[PDB]
């Protein structure tokens, strides 16, 4: 039920960045993992989603289109992978995860978090 | 008046597999909800998996998993517990009991519990 | 697996009563299932005290008294003997056709 | 309206190699899986190769394995069945196949395509 | 890998009948099934899918049933649009085997 | 004291079919007069005891189970049916005592674009032995490869989403169900009706 | 797009009150929101999912209710490991959204 990111550090606007999610302890197949964040000082936003099997790839109106986010079931990892990020996205992005057994997890709740790693632009 | 009796001690290597058996005596074996317990000397007691023989059914818990098969046999009055993929954790107490007053559904007090059957796990 | 919490170690003076208490959660006591209590003499199989949450099956005094009260449960022993330093533990079930046993008590006389 | 024209064929020396191009946009491409499958002249229908979602992992036949090399350039909206080291048996006509699902439990293909022929002679 | 036998191989029917095909197989699927009608010249097409549910664009004189080791195609009443030969397919293994033929000849 | 029924049929979430919950009814009197009456509850079909005679038997205890499907699979929880539920998510026996409750539940738990984490089972090796559930996920082995630990070809994984969404027809939306289960033993009784 | 508005914005209250915390939506949301606890410097956690039940590893004083359009929060008696914000995060669209939050303070 563990749950780790790497990946995040500073960068100039308008690169490229994977952002991993090191999964461990549960299943990983059958969630639906999301990307949460969580600016300085302000509240928590949404940001990104997944599906299953890796279906469908919504995203919030901030931030589509220049979003792109991928799945490794092999791995038991996630990727996320923004282009041409702007000064006004730094923050801290989380992990999460969903689903309804209700053995395992609050439904349609984030139950499981990661440490949270901190995108931050530079210049 | 009902009892339990089960195999003696045993040795194994690390990796091979046990098949410990649970001789019932008494009455019926029809009606029984034989359910397993794992004692590792110096800790608690823990659940392992039912089984009713009339319906062929195995509730296993959620850490024993794919690990143990729990059947039984109506004609010789035992039900077996065929824990694959030894360890060096496993070496412990497996106690077999009754599961009181139902059959159909094994919710209940645990009267007898045979005797202990300590399969070590050694070199 | 053990869902149910349980105190390590409880111990009192020759002659008095004793209680352990059971923790349990809303998915095992809380769904309705009922509590049992078990008792383990050092050097065999452990035995059977309490059923249906304060009942006594042939064998045991009086002093063995028990209850449940809404997720928790209680568990009284009254007049501390020589027949006391054993184990008890405390049963139970999970919603979920799961089995849980207790952590694990040691009562012991001074 | 789903539609699958595919292009590549002719006629080949027997120990030669081909190009079958099955490429034809109709839908949103790269989210879908689709395969191949073929037909000799007079006889039965085969299954002879597929591929993934995403290129990653293909599946040969029985008999057709080592010989064959399924590519595609996902972006392109093209798929590739590169023929090399053909017999006498693998002259037919090659239909492209649609998978019907998105990506899992995979099965029931749901729509073929017009169809390239080869022959093989001396 | 499921050697799938298929019966009849030929037959002949006018209109006014009722023709039921079977598609046997050896390892036992359980309903992942379709199947397929191809005129002779150009390309087959799915005619039902999942061996129960309906593809859009065909008169619901054929039906789809059965599950397990046997599935029986059932056309209800005959008509002079059907003048082809039929494909079952298995898909539950992953290397498809599709059927022999059934042609239906019009006299 | 009243029946708990309010905490099983009321609740604001159920499980999903691969994995489901049972609650244990106990010390109460049968009061199904607040329940019956409430004829939008599209089934009630009971089989080994007969409606609306309940409230006249004693009963030893109550178990009530709890999942969601979709309106197709409503006839599968039976005994002795099949389908792609009662093989591989949960199957009654034969000789199952208790009656099954079923309503309809669009309004509830349904919502746009899926509702994607009401799971249930695709793939397993056998069928269901009765009363068995299965929460297991290692991935199934379709063909002869065996691939260990990666899916893909001839190797899947046994789960998928049901995709609720609320634009479906009658028989596509969520059916939310309740299978109460009686048992009766040689004990004193403690479920009985008024 | 779902819009949802939690109430107040800032809050303050002593030890053992009972404080109240409600939630407001723009259209239906079918009992499906849940409630954030975010120590600060951390990273949140649940305590009320679908807007009725607590996570098992919860401490019973809090308290959450509603159906339809607004939601309320109830934590019956205060502690001093229960100062921090509180997130209303809703699930119905295909955009999850989150509320303002509530910040606890002291007196
Ligand atoms: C569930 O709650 C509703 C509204 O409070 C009520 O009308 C209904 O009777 C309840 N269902 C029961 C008690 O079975």
């Amino acid at each position: 039920v563990q749950l780790v990111e790497s990946g995040g550090g500073v960068v100039q606007p308008g690169r490229s960045l994977r952002l991993s999610c090191a999964a461990s302890g549960f299943t990983f197949r059958t969630y639906a993992m999301h990307w949460v964040r969580q600016a300085p000082g302000k509240g928590l936003e949404w940001v990104a989603v997944m599906w299953n099997d890796g279906s469908n790839k919504y995203y919030a109106d901030s931030v589509k289109g220049r979003f792109t986010i991928s799945r490794d079931n092999s791995k038991n990892t996630l990727y996320l992978e923004m282009n041409s990020l702007r000064a006004e996205d730094t923050a801290v992005y989380y992990c999460a995860r969903e689903g309804v057994a209700a053995a395992g997890s609050s439904s349609d709740a984030f139950d499981i978090w990661g440490q949270g790693t901190m995108v931050t632009v530079s210049s | 008046q009902v009892q339990l009796v089960q195999s003696g001690a045993e040795v194994k290597k690390p990796g091979s597999s046990v098949k410990v058996s649970c001789k019932a005596s008494g009455g019926t074996f029809s009606s029984f909800a034989i359910s397993w317990v794992r004692q590792a000397p110096g800790q608690g007691l823990e659940w392992m998996g039912g089984i009713i023989p009339i319906y062929g059914t195995a509730n296993y818990a959620q850490k024993f998993q794919g690990r143990v098969t729990i059947t039984a046999d109506e004609s010789t009055s035992t039900a077996y517990m065929d824990l694959s993929s030894l360890r060096s954790e496993d070496t412990a107490v497996y106690y077999c009991a009754r599961d009181g007053s139902s059959t159909y559904y094994p919710h209940n007090w645990f009267d007898p519990w045979g005797q202990g059957t300590l399969v070590t796990v050694s070199s | 697996q053990s869902v149910l919490t349980q105190p390590p170690s409880v111990s009192g003076a020759p002659g008095q009563r004793v209680t352990i208490s059971c923790t349990g959660s809303s998915s095992n006591i809380g769904s309705g299932y009922d509590v049992h209590w078990y008792q383990q003499l050092p050097g065999t199989a452990p035995k059977l005290l309490i059923y249906g949450n304060s009942n006594r099956p042939s064998g045991v005094p009086d002093r063995f008294s028990g209850s449940k009260s809404g997720t928790s449960a209680s568990l009284a022993i009254t007049g501390l003997q020589a027949e006391d330093e054993a184990d008890y533990y405390c049963q139970s079930y999970d919603s979920s056709l799961s089995g849980v046993f207790g952590t694990g008590t040691k009562v012991t006389v001074l | 309206e789903v539609q699958l024209v595919e292009s590549g064929g002719g006629l080949v020396q027997p120990g030669g190699s081909l190009r079958l191009s099955c490429s034809a946009s109709g839908f949103t491409f790269s989210s879908y899986a689709m395969h191949w499958v073929r037909q000799a002249p007079g006889k039965g229908l085969e299954y002879v190769s597929s591929i993934s979602s995403n290129g990653g992992s293909t599946y040969y036949a029985d008999s057709v394995k080592g010989r064959f090399t399924i590519s595609r350039d996902n972006s392109k909206n093209t798929l590739y069945l590169q023929m090399s080291s053909l017999r006498v048996e693998d002259a037919a006509v090659y239909y492209c196949v649609k998978h019907y699902q998105q990506q899992l439990l995979w099965g029931g293909p749901d729509v073929w395509g017009q169809g390239t022929t080869v022959t093989v002679s001396s | 890998d499921i050697q799938m036998t298929q019966s009849p191989v030929s037959l002949s029917a006018s209109v006014g009948d009722r023709v039921t095909i079977t598609c046997r197989a050896s390892q036992s699927i359980s309903t992942w099934l379709a199947w397929y009608q191809q005129k002779p010249g150009k390309a087959p097409k799915l005619l039902i899918y999942e061996t129960s549910s309906l593809e859009s664009g065909v008169p619901s004189r054929f039906s789809g049933s059965g599950s397990g080791t046997e599935f029986t195609l059932t056309i209800s009443s005959l008509q002079p649009d059907d003048f082809a030969t039929y494909y079952c397919q298995q898909f539950n293994s992953y290397p498809w085997t599709f059927g022999q033929g059934t042609k239906v000849e019009i006299k | 004291n009243l029946c708990p029924f309010d905490e099983v049929f009321n609740a604001t979430r159920f499980a999903s079919v691969y994995a489901w919950n049972r609650k244990r009814i106990s010390n109460c009197v049968a009061d199904y007069s607040v329940l019956y009456n409430l004829a939008p509850f599209f089934t009630f079909k009971c089989y080994g005891v007969s409606p609306t005679k309940l409230n006249d038997l004693c009963f030893t205890n109550v178990y009530a189970d709890s999942f969601v499907i979709r309106g197709d699979e409503v006839r599968q929880i039976a005994p002795g049916q099949t389908g792609n539920i009662a093989d591989y998510n949960y199957k009654l026996p034969d000789d199952f005592t208790g009656c099954v409750i079923a309503w309809n539940s669009n309004k509830l738990d349904s919502k746009v674009s899926g509702n994607y984490n009401y799971l249930y089972r695709l793939f397993r090796k056998s069928n269901l032995k009765p009363f068995e559930r299965d929460i297991s996920t290692e991935i199934y082995q379709a063909g002869n490869k065996p691939c260990n630990g990666v899916a893909g070809f001839n190797c899947y994984f046994p789960l998928r989403s049901y995709s609720f969404r609320p634009t479906y027809g009658v028989g596509h939306q969520p059916y939310r169900v309740v299978v109460l289960s009686f048992e009766l033993l040689h004990a004193p009784a403690t479920v009985c009706g008024p």
